[PDB]
């Protein structure tokens, strides 16, 4: 459904993965930052488009960007 | 192993029976009252507990509440109409907020957000700048 | 005593067993209604439903319509009812096409194309005929006086 | 020891001006300092939210008690000013002598910039603004007579204001009560229901029986105000009272004995309205308060305190449970004794509801001398109290929601009434939605149907008293019941409680005070519209309370708070999903509801009640009875009401009513101004600000407190505020200007 | 005193005082020199 | 367990503006667009639940559930690869008297259950398997 | 604003009283009272409790417009 | 006579035509080619 992309400016603060309401983001090993960790979006099929993740990023400009797109039952948050 | 609840009009509907359904499980050390996302209050059982919901978010919301009770053994599954089940969370046994060796990066762009291509350049291509 | 319990003993379904939802009265009435009754064929189900709905529809038009005070008011009311029945029938036809498709197999399941078509046909006949019956009845009203 | 005791902490807070110089001290976040303009706005928006400023109920409670003293001080100063202005800047004396001709005025403008035109020739060799609050009538009923007395009550008011302010300081800085003291509901109710209300009524009855009644009788008879004996004289010379009411001769002997009948001279159940003044008989009012006093005092002895006898509210609440309601009312006591928001909800709703009742009962049964004939005052009071009520009711709902989000605890509420309500919320809201649609389609449809029919030249097909008719049969029936009550179901009464139900036309000064108000098809149509408006308001507000903590869309709304902008652009859009936003939308519907009600009052009265009657029986209503056949269509309201009754404001220039014209226009402007906050978004504004800041920077200067655009929530608030001010303001001027002329 | 002076130095308070002064002087000018649509 | 059951759906990702099937598929294999209620003694939604004498509320009769025993299997299958990576690393770090990966797994999971095994660092594992 | 100006100016000219615009156009109340209020009398009386005329269709549309506008809100 | 056309066409254009058109659109948007 929606598209979430992570950029090299990430600092591995883990704040984004701790804010997702649907477990779409994970922290994976990396060497480009001091923390030695980067964020990934393995399960974008469950993204609802809340953008809470973006609100949590501390980088000058979001290192995590959510681009809204095709809509499915899951993305539209339909319990019915 | 269902927790003690008296019923509500905010439970699941047909989609749960014809499209898809979700289920969370956890273990408790005491019988305590929790608030369910559907609306209302329920009492968990002293031991294994199972509850069904219609959305993954509803399940994960309850997990947050469970963490307050110091319960961190919760598991979430998706049950399809035919009976097939998918284990969803914690996927690799380790919570996502904790780096676990063995997980590969996905959807990562190796440059600052400002280095994406110009829209005009990719015209009549079908791709987007952020996917280019 | 608790008169409200989880439906089907499922504490997590979105429904409750209240006196209104599950009482002998409600159960009995709904079981014997033409829509859910056992044994009725698709055509007969439609017929009964149509007979019922057509009889009460002539009233509103006949007594409150544009030509209510005219000597031909009842006739006009009948025509108006027939028009409404046609509109409703179009809806039924269209619904069936979209919901069921083009070729069916199960058969004798109100929820199939063939059965639905039969149901629709019954409704039309029953409704129009019922409206006609009301026309005949309203032509001369009995005072039931001895 | 004793269940009910007084616990107070001495010298709790030091009095100093240090915190005054540290704006934002109350908040941890704001205290750090200003970095953007948002800090400024937040300072003002979180000033009185004590729950977020401290985590101890005792502290929150202490602040509330003291803050209340502050409001009381302000109220006292307000009343004091009014009496003073009525002593030094009014024509009360002249009006007192000729109430029918002289017009009430208590405000005078300085002769600056032609504003003097606003000083009208009210009468009595006096020029000023015609006031419409009804002070003169009240003072006459009390028996003021002089302006010296008004001065003294003003001084008393100032003194009282000071005492209250001291009390606030004292009970917060020097003697602050502890939480245990506050949590004594039974005692509080016993004291407030027997002391505040019971003793209050009894005391008032004393004034009315010994001072007001006698003086007013003399005034009505014709005695010149100067010739009426001073109040103290009546209190001392029993003989004087005996002349007026021939029972004081017997003294209090009849009272101690069981012969209360002898006091029938001043305690009566006459009913109806005094023919001379057009107001309720004071004798009846005196008996009213006396009777109420006894009732309240008795009621104040129902709850247990420190002597065993009495009721414990907890027990009463818990016992009331049934087969369909689980644990019943268990858990409510704790909620109402541990949550200020919950208490405010109930109290605020009831207070607003009372105001609406006051509005209805105070016009049908005019309570003051020479009030009914003053159409301006009547209209002003009805509308004023109708509004105050609407706001308060919506406020109750708001604080109810704040409770659910901040104080509700699942553990303390298992299978109680509250829990069960939140467990079938879908059913409740679904049904109410339908009810609203049903009512709205049918009620408003009637009007649209009629408009179409009249325009198509088919008047015989309209829902009118001359065609298809929709008569209010039930109401017509109740009216008859109330009309025939005197002498039957109410044997000892002498007349109808109100002439509205039926009776004769009471006229004072050639003007109609009250007349039977009849109900027909038009009334049916409008009443059902009122139902629709109120029902929709409840839907929005109730939905907010029930879905405050969670919803299928946002399962964790509680954590987000009571006032969050949204959850995001996802799920298809989650804008305005907070409980605060439900209150935001509810206020708009409350505005609509009240507006229609006040308009109904204005047109119905000016068409079927108010007017003049000749010496013989010829009644000429102000508008001529147009309500019956014109209020059945929307075009009628636009033409026979708004367009026609607005001729006064639009043509007020060059007159003492010019102010209303200017305000009418100003209000329209503010209403429109608000639509820019209600339709736009923060994004556009923030970007515009960026460009503007560029200019300032280009000239080597820019504020360190970086300029930022108003928050999403504040934008909505600013819009609603201006919208309400503009709309209400417009009607305010429209009504007042029209009323001045009709009077 | 020092602290009170700081409170009196706050933005809201100073604005009100300044505007009251400005308004007053404008009103006073019109009181003594009234009705002017031009410098005569 | 068909780990691809969800992935095997009718959804076809679009060119641009779609995240894709993700990790567990984007949509249910089954179509939600089924029929409504049916008369007594009849069924509508294919493998639907008979409403008995209350066909009107048949959709409220659950037929989809989770077997606790089966739940264990799905947990193991979906986390098989992770377990493999974990044990592999443990093997790489010169295990004391190592035998076979599988054998080690059984021994290491005999103790420390399985969930605990998945959440333990190779170092902790080696310490645990010192014996 | 542009259209209102053209109409009112021309209306007064056609009516033979150009002075009304010349003097009342200086302040806002003039526009509301001498233009919108005064010239709305024919329209609001297209259909009344006493009959109807050829301006009925125009009257009805006027109210119809108000509805759509507010519904937009 | 052409004069009768207003009473024969208007009923069709304003009632029959719109209905069939709406029906066709529904069938078109509810079909899964
Ligand atoms: C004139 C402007 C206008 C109108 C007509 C409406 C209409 C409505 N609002 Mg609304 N609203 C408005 C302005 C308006 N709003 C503004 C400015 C705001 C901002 C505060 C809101 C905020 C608001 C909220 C927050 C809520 C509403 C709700 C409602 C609905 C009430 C239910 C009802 O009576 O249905 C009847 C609707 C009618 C328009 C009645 C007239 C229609 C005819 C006369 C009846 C017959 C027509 C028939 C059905 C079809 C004819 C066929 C043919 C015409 C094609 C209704 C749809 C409530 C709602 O949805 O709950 C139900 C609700 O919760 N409104
Ligand atoms: C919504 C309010 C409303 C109502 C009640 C009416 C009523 C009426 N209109 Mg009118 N109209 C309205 C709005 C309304 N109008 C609006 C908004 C417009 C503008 C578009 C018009 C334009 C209009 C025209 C142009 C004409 C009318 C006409 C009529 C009359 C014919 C009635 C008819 O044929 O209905 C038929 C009704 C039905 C077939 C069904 C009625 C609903 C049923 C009774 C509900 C039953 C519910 C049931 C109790 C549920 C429980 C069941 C359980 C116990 C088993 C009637 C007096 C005609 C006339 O002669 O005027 C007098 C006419 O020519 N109307
Ligand atoms: C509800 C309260 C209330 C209200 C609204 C009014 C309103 C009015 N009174 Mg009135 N009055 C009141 C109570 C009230 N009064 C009381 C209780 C008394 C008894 C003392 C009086 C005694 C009184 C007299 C004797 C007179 C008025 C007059 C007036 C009118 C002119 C007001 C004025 O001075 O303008 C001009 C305003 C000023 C000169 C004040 C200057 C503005 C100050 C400096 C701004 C405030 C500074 C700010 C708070 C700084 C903050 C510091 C921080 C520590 C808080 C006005 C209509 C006058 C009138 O009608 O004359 C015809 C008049 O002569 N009143
Ligand atoms: C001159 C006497 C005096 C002094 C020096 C103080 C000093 C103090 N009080 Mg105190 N207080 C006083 C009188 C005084 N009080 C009185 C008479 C009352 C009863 C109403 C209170 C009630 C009170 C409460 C309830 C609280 C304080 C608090 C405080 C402390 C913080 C100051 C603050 O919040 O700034 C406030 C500065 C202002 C300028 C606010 C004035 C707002 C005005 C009154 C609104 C009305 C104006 C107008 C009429 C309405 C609009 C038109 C500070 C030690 C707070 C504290 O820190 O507690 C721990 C606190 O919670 N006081
Ligand atoms: C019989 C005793 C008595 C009386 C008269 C009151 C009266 C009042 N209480 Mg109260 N209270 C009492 C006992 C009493 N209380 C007890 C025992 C408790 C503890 C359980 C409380 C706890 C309490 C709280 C927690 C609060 C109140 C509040 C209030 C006020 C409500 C606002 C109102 O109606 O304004 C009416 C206003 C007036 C009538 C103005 C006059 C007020 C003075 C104080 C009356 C005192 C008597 C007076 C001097 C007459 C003496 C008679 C003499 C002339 C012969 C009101 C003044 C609220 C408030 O706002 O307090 C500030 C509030 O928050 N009370
Ligand atoms: C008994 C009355 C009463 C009391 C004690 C409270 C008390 C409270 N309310 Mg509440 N409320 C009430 C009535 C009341 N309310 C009513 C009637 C409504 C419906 C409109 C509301 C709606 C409401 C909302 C929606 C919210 C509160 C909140 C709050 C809390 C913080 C208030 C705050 O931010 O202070 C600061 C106070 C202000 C900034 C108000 C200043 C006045 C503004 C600027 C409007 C002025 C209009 C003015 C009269 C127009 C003059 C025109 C002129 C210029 C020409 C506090 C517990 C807030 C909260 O967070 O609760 C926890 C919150 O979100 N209330
Ligand atoms: C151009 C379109 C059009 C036309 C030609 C008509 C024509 C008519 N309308 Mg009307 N209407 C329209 C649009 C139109 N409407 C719209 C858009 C609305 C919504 C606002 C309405 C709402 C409306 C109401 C509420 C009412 C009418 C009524 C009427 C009838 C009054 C005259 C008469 O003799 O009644 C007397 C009636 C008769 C003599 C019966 C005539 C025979 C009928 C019409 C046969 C219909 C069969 C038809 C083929 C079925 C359609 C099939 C489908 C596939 C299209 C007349 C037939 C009134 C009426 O009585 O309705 C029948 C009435 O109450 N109309
Ligand atoms: C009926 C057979 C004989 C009729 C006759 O002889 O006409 C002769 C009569 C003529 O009756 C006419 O009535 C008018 C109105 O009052 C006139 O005023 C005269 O009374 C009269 O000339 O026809 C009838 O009115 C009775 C016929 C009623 C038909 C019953 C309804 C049957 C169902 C109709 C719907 C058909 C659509 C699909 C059906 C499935
Ligand atoms: C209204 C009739 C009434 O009062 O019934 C009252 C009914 C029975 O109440 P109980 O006597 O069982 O419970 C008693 C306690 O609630 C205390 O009175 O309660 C309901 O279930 C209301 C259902 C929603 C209301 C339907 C609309
Ligand atoms: C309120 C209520 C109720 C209900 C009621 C109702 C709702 C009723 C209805 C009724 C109805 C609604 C009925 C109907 C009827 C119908 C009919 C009776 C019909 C008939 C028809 C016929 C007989 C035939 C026809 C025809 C045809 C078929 C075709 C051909 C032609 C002809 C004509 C032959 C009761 C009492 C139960 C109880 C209480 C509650
Ligand atoms: C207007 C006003 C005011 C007021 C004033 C007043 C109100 C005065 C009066 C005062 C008074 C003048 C009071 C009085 C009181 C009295 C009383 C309250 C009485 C009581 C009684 C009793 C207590 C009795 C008892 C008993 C009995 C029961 C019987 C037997 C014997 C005995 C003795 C035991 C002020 C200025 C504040 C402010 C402004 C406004």
């Amino acid at each position: 459904s929606h598209t979430v992309k992570i950029y090299d400016t990430c600092i591995g603060c883990t704040q984004c993965v701790r804010a997702c309401p649907t477990d779409v983001l994970e922290m994976v090993p990396w060497d480009g930052c001091k923390s030695g960790q980067i964020a990934s979006s393995p399960r974008v099929e469950d993204c609802v488009g809340c953008k809470r993740c973006e609100t949590a990023c501390p980088t000058d400009f979001l290192s995590v960007r959510v681009y809204l797109g095709a809509e499915t039952t899951r993305s539209l948050g339909l319990a019915y | 192993p269902f927790p003690t609840f008296g019923g509500s009009t905010g439970g699941w509907l047909r989609a749960a029976e014809v499209e898809e359904k979700y289920a969370i499980t956890w273990t408790s050390t005491k019988e305590q009252i929790f608030e369910m996302p559907t609306g209302g209050a329920a009492i968990m059982r002293n031991g294994e507990n199972l509850l069904y919901l219609a959305r993954k978010e509803q399940c994960l919301a309850l997990s947050t509440q469970l963490r307050t009770f110091k319960i961190n053994d919760y598991k979430i599954y998706r049950i399809f109409p035919s009976g097939e089940v998918q284990y969803l969370h914690p996927k690799d046994g380790v919570f996502p907020e904790k780096v676990n060796p063995g997980r590969t990066s996905v959807n990562s762009r190796g440059f600052s957000i400002g280095k994406n291509p110009n829209p005009a350049s990719i015209k009549f291509s079908g791709i987007t700048t952020y996917e280019s | 005593a608790n008169f409200i319990k989880p439906y089907n003993d499922d504490p997590f379904v979105g429904h409750l067993a209240t006196p209104i939802t599950s009482s002998s009265l409600t159960r009995a009435l709904l079981k014997n209604l033409p829509a859910y009754r056992f044994g009725l064929t698709p055509l007969l189900r439609g017929l009964e439903i149509g007979l019922a709905h057509g009889y009460f529809l002539i009233g509103p038009f006949a007594q409150l319509g544009p030509l209510r005070n005219s000597d031909i008011g009842l006739l006009a009311g009948f025509l108006s009812t027939i028009g409404l029945i046609l509109i409703l029938t179009l809806g039924l036809t269209i619904y069936g096409a979209a919901a069921f498709g083009q070729e069916k197999s199960n058969g004798s399941e109100l929820q199939t194309k063939k059965s639905w078509d039969q149901f629709k046909g019954g409704f039309f006949v029953g409704a129009c005929g019922s409206a006609g019956f009301a026309f005949i009845c309203l032509s001369s009203i009995p005072t039931f006086a001895l | 020891s004793k269940n009910v005791q007084v616990f107070v902490e001495k010298d709790a807070v030091e009095t100093s001006f240090a915190k005054w110089a540290q704006p934002g001290h109350f908040s941890r976040t704001l205290a750090k300092g200003p970095k953007t303009t948002t800090w400024i706005w937040n300072l003002h928006a979180d000033a009185h939210d004590f729950d977020s400023q401290t985590s101890s109920l005792e502290e929150v409670s202490r602040k509330i008690f003291s803050a209340h003293f502050g409001q009381l001080a302000i109220i006292f100063l307000w009343i004091s000013g009014m009496h003073f202005h009525g002593a030094y800047f009014s024509n009360y004396s002249a009006w007192l002598t000729d109430p029918i001709s002289i017009k009430q005025s208590s405000q005078v403008v300085w002769p600056i910039v032609g504003q003097e035109i606003l000083n009208a020739d009210v009468g009595g060799n006096f020029q000023g603004i015609q006031t419409t609050s009804g002070w003169f009538q009240m003072w006459r009923a009390e028996g003021i007579t002089s302006e010296v007395e008004l001065y003294w009550t003003a001084i008393g008011g100032l003194a009282m204001s000071a005492i209250m302010l001291f009390a606030g300081w004292f009970h917060y800085h020097k003697a602050a009560p502890k939480l245990e003291w506050f949590q004594n509901a039974e005692s509080m109710m016993n004291h407030h229901l027997a002391g505040l209300l019971g003793l209050g009524c009894l005391s008032w009855s004393g004034h009315q029986i010994h001072i007001a009644l006698p003086i007013n009788k003399l005034l009505d008879a014709g005695v010149s105000p100067q010739e009426i004996p001073l109040p103290h004289e009546f209190l001392i010379n029993r003989d004087l009272m005996a002349q007026l009411y021939p029972s004081f001769s017997k003294g209090l002997a009849p009272f101690f004995g069981g012969n209360w009948g002898e006091y029938s001279d001043f305690l009566t159940f006459k009913g109806g309205l005094n023919p001379v003044t057009g107001g309720l008989w004071l004798s009846d009012i005196a008996h009213h308060h006396l009777a109420l006093s006894v009732l309240f005092i008795i009621a104040g002895h129902m709850y247990r305190t420190n002597w065993g006898i009495g009721h414990n509210m907890k027990e009463i609440l818990e016992a009331h449970k049934g087969p369909f309601t689980g644990e019943g009312h268990k858990g409510l006591y704790e909620i109402l004794t541990t949550s200020w928001h919950a208490q405010l909800a109930i109290n605020l709703a009831m207070m607003g509801s009372l105001s609406i009742i006051v509005a209805h009962h105070m016009y049908a049964m005019p309570p003051y001398p020479y009030l009914a004939t003053d159409y301006a005052t009547q209209l002003s009071l009805f509308t004023h109290h109708m509004w105050i009520g609407g706001f308060c009711v919506v406020g109750g709902a708001a604080h109810g929601a704040i409770f659910m989000v901040r104080d509700y605890t699942p553990a303390n509420n298992y299978n109680n009434l509250l829990d069960r309500v939140l467990r079938h919320r879908d059913a409740i809201i679904s049904h109410l939605n339908w009810v609203c649609i049903f009512l709205g389609c049918h009620a408003f449809g009637f009007y649209i149907h009629n408009d179409t029919m009249r325009a198509l030249g088919r008047p015989q097909d309209m829902f009118s008293d001359k065609a298809i008719q929709l008569q209010p049969i039930f109401a017509q029936w109740i009216q008859n019941i109330h009309l025939l009550a005197p002498g039957t179901t109410a044997p000892n009464a002498l007349a109808t409680t109100s002439y509205a139900f039926g009776g004769d036309v009471i006229e004072v000064g050639g003007k109609i005070a009250m007349m039977p108000i009849k109900l027909g098809t038009a009334d049916f149509m409008v009443h059902h519209i009122h139902a629709f408006t109120i029902h929709v308001t409840v839907l929005i507000l109730l939905k907010g309370v029930l879905y405050a903590r969670s919803s299928k869309l946002i399962p964790d709304k509680a954590n987000l708070g009571f006032r969050f902008p949204c959850d995001g652009p996802g799920r298809g859009g989650t804008c305005q999903s907070s409980s605060w936003d439900h209150v935001f939308l509810g206020l708009f519907w409350m505005y609509n509801s009240i507006s229609v009600v006040i308009f109904h009052f204005s047109w119905k009265m000016q068409s079927d009640v108010w007017g003049t009657i000749t010496p013989d029986g010829a009644i000429s209503h102000i508008t001529g009875g147009n309500f019956a056949q014109s209020s059945i269509t929307i075009n009628g309201w636009l033409r026979d009401f708004l367009w026609s009754q607005a001729s006064q404001v639009i043509q007020s220039y060059g007159s003492a009513s010019s102010a209303y014209g200017l305000i009418f226009l100003g209000a329209h402007f503010i209403w429109a101004f608000s639509l820019m906050f209600l339709f736009s978004g923060r994004g556009y504004w923030q970007e515009l600000i960026e460009s503007i800041v560029w200019a300032h920077n280009k000239l080597n200067f820019a504020p360190t407190i970086q300029p930022r655009a108003l928050s999403i929530t504040q934008g909505r608030a600013v819009g609603l505020a201006h919208y309400l001010l503009g709309g209400i303001g417009t009607t305010w001027a429209f009504f007042l200007a029209r009323a001045i002329s009709i009077t | 005193m020092n602290d009170f002076q700081k409170y009196l130095s706050t933005a809201p308070v100073l604005l009100t005082l300044w505007m009251t002064f400005t308004a007053g002087f404008i009103i006073e000018v019109n009181r003594f020199f009234p009705d002017m649509l031009g410098l005569y | 367990v068909d780990l691809d059951y969800g992935m095997k759906n009718s959804y076809v990702p679009a060119t641009g503006g779609d995240g894709g099937q993700g990790q567990f598929g984007a949509q249910s294999p089954n179509d939600w667009r089924v029929a409504g209620t049916s008369p007594v003694g009849e069924t509508s939604y294919a493998g639907a639940a008979d409403g008995g004498e209350e066909p009107w509320f048949a959709e409220a009769i659950s037929t989809v559930s989770l077997d606790l025993q089966k739940a264990d299997e799905t947990l193991k299958a979906f986390t098989k690869d992770a377990a493999a990576f974990k044990i592999e690393e443990f093997a790489a770090e010169k295990p004391y008297g190592f035998t076979s990966s599988d054998a080690a797994m059984e021994e290491l999971v005999g103790k420390l259950g399985y969930s605990k095994f998945l959440e333990m660092s190779t170092k902790q594992l080696m310490k645990t398997w010192g014996t | 604003w542009v259209t209102f100006y053209w109409h009112w100016k021309h209306m007064t000219i056609w009516g033979g009283n150009p002075g009304q615009f010349d003097e009342s156009s200086n302040y806002i109340m003039g526009w509301l009272r001498d233009y919108l209020w005064l010239n709305s009398s024919p329209l609001i009386n297209g259909y009344n409790p006493f009959g109807m005329n050829n301006l009925s269709v125009w009257s009805w549309m006027f109210l119809f417009g108000h509805l759509i506008w507010a519904t937009g809100f | 006579a052409a004069s009768f056309l207003p009473s024969i066409l208007v009923p069709l254009v304003g009632l029959i035509f719109p209905a069939f058109s709406m029906a066709l659109f529904f069938l078109y948007v509810q079909t899964d080619d």
